[PDB]
């Protein structure tokens, strides 16, 4: 159990009397009046002391991230990695850490919908037992801007407009694409944003990056430059943006429903932890600077290295003690690690520490049960707001006679503490530039674009087009032309259309280059455990009676079935009025449930005009599998869907069993989408 | 630091009644508390928690401590069970306001009439103390109006003042330099009540009071200072030994002693010395400094005390030993006398009285 | 301009340096470094106050309604009412008063969508010439519960489930419907959120309603109970469920920006405040006892007399600055108003003072510009945290020889004080308990659903099935079921059908047939077409274009937002067809040759998803939004099975369709194309 350590702070009313928050039994449901249709009298301490909790239950969302969802789990190392790094965690084979994990998108506010496109957070604290270690990351391996100065100008300009706070959770909008286009360092993200990394299927179904390189250190101080690397056990998967939309709307929580039922169910996700290493004097050797946050660093040029697995296996107990008010920092960091010189990495030091102070309002937050690490806190610190301890040595400061030298310093030889790498340097005149060696803005951007699969490419070109197109002033839109066309003059021509402005190339940074390991469409999934099944049923005829026995074999593959009908007859899971096809990934008719696609069957009292033809319409157009058992053919023939197309199973039970898990490996069917120039006479 | 008050922290047995300054400390307490902590989850702090158990379904806020397992935070509920449940006069030992208690008549913005007699308890008050402890009561007067700048408040003041009594107001008018006002006899009353007076009673024990004594690293003085202290001791008096320096069996120096620090002082033998000539002229403390002590001790109606030939310090500060709270004479007499002495505590015969 | 007093605290960035918070012009683009590629310098105060104002721009959300959105406008008296109000802003015909309004949802946190299914907000603050006075109401005229004491009890169980935070913005959850049947006060707003006030088309299209029963009060102490009612003058209008929550994820601005676009086209909202007027005597008159908050007293028994108008003409200039800041009060209240022992609003005033120290984290929230009175402060209250102002005044105290009296005490008789109503008594012993008065869950429930049209009626069936049928926990889905076979035996039915529950047998004890009159929404046609939105479904290739742009300039001379659509941004083209969607739209027009794009190659262009214009038009049709196809277009009708003859389609020529569209959006929703239970 992740969460042992937080036993003693739970608190259990179950079989008691109702209190006040200092004690005694009470009743809360009236307040005192004076006389039978009197006023409430003031001295009614219990309705105050409860409202007065009420009123101040809220604190400050997140500044970004705001909106996500987390849970506990535990981490094992699969070796002794002491020759790389002095960190405990890693320091023996099969040694176990307990973690907490924070998914995340990062514009929208405390309610927006998990399915917005964008960037998504990654946040991992190893409770170790040498401090609390968190790697602060995103599903994205590069970061928009080069100096952590410029974070406000990016977070403003693509969180809602000021003057009336519109869009919400939307890069769609003006200011967004004014700062892309003015800070062309942000195009590399932002192609990442417009791919499936924007729109995942799953908190699970994510990779994960701390994007700046950090440094792993040795006990003697020896170093490596290093970049962390989460690889998802459950495989790379992604929506697309036409059913992403619909599903903000019907499941605004689809991806933290998704992390809670995949752990209560007993099917706890996991990732790898793997590392690229690179030798100090090579920082600067693999075509860009590594410090420069806005480059990832090709795999064929170093390899992942797995060093260890983490497993998300218990849910939160409380959402708001746990997830809500867990403070995550890139200064919480250990002996073994280091931080570099990188000057995006270099200001989120300051700014997460300094953040906590005003979600949470005083300077003991690390006291919280979340936050508390599991080594032990031993300091000279004293008071501030909140102070839950009391300190028993009275001699709180250092040097001292009086306290023996206790708490004792530690450094490199001393104590295991801390020590940055001992062979760093600053050499040259103090400065407000960058290096210029941070000066490729487009190379790797058209890396990415050019190792996507063509219909992923597609999907690229289309955020672009969908997003641009809200853009209403015409020189921004010139202004994004012009960027996108010194990444690639086809993606530009292509952009170009949607917004009707002229099609010439700037080859300066073009190139054919490809490398792996950024798709997501290009490889089926390892597993379809977990997976949503929607069985369409009727409750007319023998149709239910076939859903159950379908649902049955499904789940023995470990699949999460959905059996839909008119009501809630036995047997039934779901109303067609409650059911949407963005809730599965993939959609079965059982037979007989043709007769609800047509004729009178289709117009009832109990659910929208046509529903159970749009759920499968929406399940074919969306690339899901799509199936009919039988006579439910007819069905498929309804929406104009043939029964031999990839992706399409039909017969009988036992082959739309068999064709529908095949297919859900697959996930997506892009021959369903059309490419630029598929239309053409 | 951090505990918070509240007279609205009531239990099962207790209740409040109409007084109006009561009623709204209620609500400045709890409110308060925002303020001081920033956060509405104060009363989880350590010193503020209770030990008998908290269940009810208050959640979240700044500085959330604990973990709930119950995720029916509601009431009513099918599906927490009922629980917390509802606890009232007749079940689960809950508060219940007083049964009797009613209200009539119209909302107002008032006090009652009942609340109008503003001079008769003053009077009352200050009848009930000794002529001394009287006169301490009109000193605190005059010097504390005294400081008031504006004469026009200094005369509302007296005016105020002869409603409670007019010889109080006669004999504060004189620190002011105002006229005596007549008599405004409407409140005036000769009755007296018992408990409210300091000074007519001494002390039930000495246990913890405090003893400066007044030595000398030069001679023989520190020895007996010494056998002073370790009788004194025995009594569960605190006693302090003073020199020049810390010298072995010093507690403090003159330096930094002052008279204020104790309950009673006396000098040992043989330091004299440090009250007139070349003992009393030192870089290691102030000027006068052991003769500021002792003077200072006997003016403020402390025992005061010396032990043979240290009645000379007694001398030169103008202090006989006929005075009640003084004390000189061989050792064990001085001891008995100090320690009767502290049971008194203040000897007020040294304070003056209007026209004594 | 409403907004004037504001622009003393404007600032005008354009044309100046970038500088610190305490001044000095500085860069702030680059971190100062030690050395080329060298870490960040302490010493740098540039990114450090940059930073940490970024790291603290966040404050708490609203506890409850924190999703909304407001605006500035202008409050008239239509007379002297100084015959029933002391209140100065009523005091005098074509009486001027600046206001703002913040409507909102409850249930959400801030970034939850507009078209979620709940109780709107409704918060009217008047900036009056003796003080701020806020009438802080709802779109609703009843509240869920009786006691504010129980108010934590209803927000904890319709807000997210406190272990997943699940679900967002919504009811339909075990918790919520567990609360209702075990709450059954309850009933009667549940019911007004499961009809078309929970899903409004826009704030412009809702009435608005005080809730509590307050009273007026003249000058020599005589009083009156008054209930408050906004009525629109754009009229009431709804969505239907399906159509909602696609909304929720298509647009979640979806009234925010409906009612800026609105202000910002000229086109400002306006509604009437209205009261409702009874002597204290018929406090028990009429069947319930007006303190009770979870009944509305029927317009046949108090007909609505109209006080003046309000119209909304300002958007704010920095939505956090005005909006989001901005504290309302139903403590914020003036001379000529008083209150009643309402057991719901007695705790209200408790609450939303409490509350703001929480949002703004110090006592002086009323000094912030969106704050302020026009009508000038002066007291001693002194100090706190952020304390903006430099007081002159030293004695700082009353009563006091020294200050000569100033500040003055005012009460009725001296320097307009406010006053409580003087007749106002207290009776009986100290209790806490309700009223037996207050005992009827269920008679107006039944009222209020017996007044609804036979498909609004079949909305709130479709609601509560919907949401019933998320309930996870059976026993609370039969306990829901008998509760509503309390209200009526024909609702509880045709509810537990959807349930596959038996319903229980007839209990007949509050049955009845009353009805009462202006609680529908869809038994009236709206009064103006303006600002109503039409999506022209056009195309690049043909004539199309040029007929679409003819067709947008004459439906624009009626008041109408037209958004000509087609595969990309051609000229003339408002947004592709891969940006829209029906929810945008009251109504949707297929330009004649635009039927190219809903079958065949037009309809398979990689610029848009598959079979989009064709959605669009379906979704549109189905949501029961007027549709329409001039000329060659009708063929798109035709290839989603939709033919001329019904209501609500138009065909022909451009003249016959415009004519047609227009008034059917009078109707706005055409009621015959959602099947009823039978
Ligand atoms: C590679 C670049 C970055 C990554 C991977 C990243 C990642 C994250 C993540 C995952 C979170 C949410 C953690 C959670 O779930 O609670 C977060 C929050 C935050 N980030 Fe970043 N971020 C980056 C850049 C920056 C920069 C440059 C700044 C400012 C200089 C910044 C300031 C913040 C702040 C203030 C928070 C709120 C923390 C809190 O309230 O507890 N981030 N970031
Ligand atoms: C007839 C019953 C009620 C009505 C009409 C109502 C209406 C409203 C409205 C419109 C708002 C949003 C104001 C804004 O736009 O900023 C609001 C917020 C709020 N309500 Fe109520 N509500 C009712 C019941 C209650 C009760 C019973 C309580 C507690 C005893 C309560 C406590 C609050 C609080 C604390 C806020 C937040 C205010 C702020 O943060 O500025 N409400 N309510
Ligand atoms: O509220």
């Amino acid at each position: 159990d992740a969460r042992q350590r937080l036993k003693e702070v739970e608190v259990d009313d179950n079989g008691q009397f109702m209190t006040t928050d200092f004690g005694g039994n009470i009743e809360e449901q009236f307040s005192l009046k004076a006389g039978g249709r009197g006023s409430t009298l003031l001295e009614d301490f219990i309705f105050r002391q409860k409202l007065q909790h009420f009123d101040h239950e809220r604190i400050p969302e997140r500044v970004v991230h705001a909106r996500g969802a987390g849970a506990h789990g535990i981490f094992t190392s699969y070796g002794d990695w002491s020759n790389i790094t002095a960190a405990s965690f890693l320091g023996a084979k099969d040694k176990q850490t307990p973690v907490f994990v924070r998914f995340s998108t990062v514009a929208g506010s405390r309610g927006s919908a998990d399915t917005a496109r964008d960037v998504h957070g990654f946040a991992t604290r190893f409770y170790t037992d040498e401090g609390n270690f968190d790697i602060v990351g995103n599903n994205i391996p590069v970061f928009f801007i080069q100096d952590a100065i410029r974070f406000p100008d990016l977070i403003h300009s693509v969180k809602p407009s000021p003057d009336n706070e519109v869009p919400q959770a939307a890069t769609a909008h003006d200011s967004a694409w004014d700062f892309f286009s003015s800070q062309p360092s942000a195009l590399h993200t932002l192609f990442w944003a417009m791919s499936g990394n924007g729109i995942p299927r799953s908190y699970r179904h994510m990779d994960g990056f701390g994007i700046h390189t950090f440094r792993l250190v040795t006990e003697d101080g020896k170093s490596k430059l290093v970049k962390w690397h989460w690889k998802t056990k459950q495989g790379k998967a992604a929506l697309v943006w036409e059913e992403a939309q619909v599903l903000a709307g019907k499941n605004a929580d689809f991806h933290r429903q998704d992390l809670w039922d995949a752990i209560e169910s007993g099917n706890a996700p996991s990732w790898e932890l793997a590392v690229q290493l690179i030798d100090e004097d090579k920082a600067q050797a693999y075509g860009f600077d590594l410090l420069d946050p806005t480059k990832f660093l090709p795999e064929e040029f170093a390899p992942l290295q797995v060093l260890g697995e983490m497993t998300l296996n218990r849910n939160p107990m409380n959402y708001f003690a746990e997830t809500e008010q867990i403070s995550f920092q890139p200064g919480h960091i250990v002996r073994g690690v280091d931080f570099t010189e990188d000057p995006l990495l270099q200001g989120r030091l300051y700014s997460y520490l300094d953040t906590q102070l005003n979600r949470h309002r005083g300077p003991n937050f690390e006291q919280l049960p979340i936050n508390r690490p599991v080594s032990g806190v031993h300091n000279n610190h004293r008071d501030g707001q909140g102070q839950a301890w009391i300190h028993k040595n009275i001699h709180h400061y250092s040097p001292s006679y009086l306290n023996k030298g206790y708490p004792a310093q530690a450094n490199q030889t001393v104590g295991r503490g801390f020590f940055t790498t001992p062979g760093r340097t600053a050499s040259g005149v103090l400065n407000r530039e960058l290096s210029a060696t941070f000066d490729d803005h487009y190379t790797q951007p058209r890396l990415f674009f050019n190792s996507l699969t063509p219909v992923e490419q597609q999907f690229v070109i289309n955020a672009i087009r969908f997003e641009a197109s809200h853009v209403t002033n015409e020189q921004v839109k010139k202004n994004v032309l012009e960027q996108l066309n010194k990444i690639s003059n086809d993606v530009a021509k292509r952009v170009a259309v949607a917004l009707g402005l002229e099609a010439q190339p700037d080859p300066t940074y073009y190139h054919n280059n490809v490398t792996r390991g950024v798709s997501i469409f290009n490889e089926s999934l390892p597993t379809i455990a977990t997976l949503r099944v929607g069985v369409l049923s009727t409750t007319k005829g023998g149709s239910l009676d076939k859903a159950k026995a379908l649902k049955e074999q499904l789940e023995k593959d470990g699949l999460k079935v959905t059996v839909i009908a008119e009501y809630l007859a036995s047997g039934v899971d779901q109303t067609y009025s409650a059911a949407d096809a963005t809730a599965f990934d993939a959609v079965v008719v059982a037979e007989g449930a043709e007769r609800v696609f047509s004729g009178k069957g289709a117009m009832s009292p109990l659910f929208p005009a046509g529903r159970p033809s749009q759920i499968l319409t929406d399940g074919y157009r969306w690339g899901k599998p799509v199936a009919a058992v039988g006579s439910a053919k007819k069905a498929l023939q309804s929406i104009g869907v043939e029964e031999k197309e990839a992706g399409v199973y039909a017969g009988a039970q036992d082959e739309v069993i068999k064709g529908v898990e095949e297919g859900l490996k697959v996930f997506k069917f892009l021959e369903r989408f059309a490419v630029d120039g598929d239309d053409e006479e | 630091e951090q505990i918070s008050f509240q007279p609205g922290h009531i239990v099962r047995g207790v209740d409040f009644t109409e007084d109006p300054l009561l009623q709204g400390r209620l609500y400045s307490y709890l409110d308060t508390q925002l303020n001081r902590h920033r956060g509405p989850n104060f009363e989880q702090l350590p010193i503020n928690r209770p030990v008998s158990g908290v269940h009810n379904n208050h959640r979240d806020g700044q500085g959330q401590a604990w973990i709930h397992k119950n995720i029916h935070h509601y009431s009513p509920s099918y599906l927490n069970k009922g629980y917390p449940a509802q606890a009232n006069q007749t079940v689960g030992r809950g508060f219940f306001t007083t049964p009797g208690r009613t209200a009539s008549g119209v909302l107002n913005r008032e006090l009652s009439a009942t609340f109008d007699d503003h001079y008769t308890q003053p009077r009352l008050f200050f009848n009930s103390l000794t002529p001394v402890e009287q006169q301490f009561v009109i000193n605190a007067i005059r010097f504390e109006a005294s400081h008031v700048t504006n004469e026009q408040v200094k005369k509302n003041v007296l005016e105020q003042l002869n409603k409670i009594s007019n010889d109080v107001a006669k004999r504060v008018a004189v620190a002011l330099g105002l006229e005596a006002p007549q008599p405004d006899p409407t409140y005036y009353h000769n009755n007296v009540t018992r408990g409210v007076s300091i000074f007519n009673e001494s002390l039930p024990t000495i246990a913890t009071l405090r003893v400066g004594v007044l030595s000398t690293t030069k001679g023989g003085s520190l020895d007996k200072a010494k056998a002073l202290k370790e009788q004194l001791e025995k009594d569960g008096l605190k006693v302090t030994v003073i020199a020049e320096y810390l010298a072995s069996g010093v507690d403090q120096t003159y330096s930094a002693a002052d008279a204020t620090a104790f309950d009673a002082v006396v000098v040992a033998e043989g330091a004299e010395r440090v009250f007139s000539g070349k003992g009393a002229m030192s870089p290691l403390f102030p000027a006068g400094r052991p003769s500021q002590i002792l003077t200072d001790g006997y003016r403020w109606g402390k025992p005061v005390a010396a032990v043979g030939s240290a009645k000379k310090a007694l001398q030169s500060i103008g202090v006989e030993e006929k005075e009640a709270g003084v004390y000189a004479g061989a050792q064990d007499e001085v001891i008995k006398g100090v320690e009767e002495g502290l049971k008194v505590f203040k000897f007020l015969e040294r304070f003056a009285v209007d026209g004594d």
